[PDB]
């Protein structure tokens, strides 16, 4: 067809150099932040993670702002339909809204 | 201020830029135990106040988060909130009231 913008570019000099991490690298790194905050808490961050069922960390989570660690064990139904609500519209609203 | 539980700092003079020296705090041996969100006694449900509800297999105990030092359950160390009916994953076992060896004797 036509040329190109990339290649007007390249032929008058001007390169541009690949990053060091690909994109699957990211994607690892984030994979294993989330591996490590979903299964041990703030404990993988200090040094060794430490195992803990989520539902007692969320009470810990709770207990961390001036919560009684108890109102979770009567709303954890409704928390976690909170959760999977807003998780859901977080990606509604990506891919709807695109600015 | 360093990678751990933060103690205390120590600055240092260095040429054009300063030094410092982050104490922290490292957890090192770990254990596994069971451990539940409440405690059913008396169709009542006990949380703990500070703390976290342990089980090395046939005792529960009750001990600090950051540190393996057990003892027992009592009514100075938890909180009643309710029955057992609600809460997932209530187990049962029994709470010490301190008062009754006094009203004993
Ligand atoms: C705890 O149990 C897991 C699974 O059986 C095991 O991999 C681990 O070595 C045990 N000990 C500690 C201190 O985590
Ligand atoms: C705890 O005790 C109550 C009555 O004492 C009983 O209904 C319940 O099944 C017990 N829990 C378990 C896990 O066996």
């Amino acid at each position: 067809a036509a040329r190109d913008l990339i290649c007007a570019q390249k032929f008058n000099g001007l390169t541009v150099l690949p990053p060091l991490l690909t994109d699957e690298m990211i994607a690892q790194y984030t994979s294993a932040l989330l591996a490590g905050t979903i299964t041990s808490g703030w404990t993988f961050g200090a040094g060794a993670a430490l195992q803990i069922p989520f539902a007692m960390q969320m009470a810990y989570r709770f207990n961390g702002i001036g919560v009684t660690q108890n109102v979770l064990y009567e709303n954890q139904k409704l928390i976690a339909n909170q959760f999977n609500s807003a998780i859901g519209k977080i990606q509604d609203s990506l891919s709807s809204t695109a600015s | 201020c360093g990678k751990g539980y933060h103690l205390m700092s120590f600055p240092q003079s260095a040429p054009h830029g300063v030094v410092f020296l982050h104490v922290t705090y490292v957890p090192a041996q770990e254990k596994n135990f069971t451990t539940a969100p409440a405690i059913c006694h008396d169709g009542k449900a006990h949380f703990p106040r500070e703390g976290v509800f342990v089980s090395n297999g046939t005792h529960w105990f009750v001990t600090q988060r950051n540190f393996y030092e057990p003892q027992i359950i009592t009514t100075d160390n938890t909180f009643v909130s309710g029955n057992c009916d609600v809460v997932i994953g209530i187990v049962n076992n029994t709470v010490y009231d301190p008062l009754q060896p006094e009203l004993d004797s």
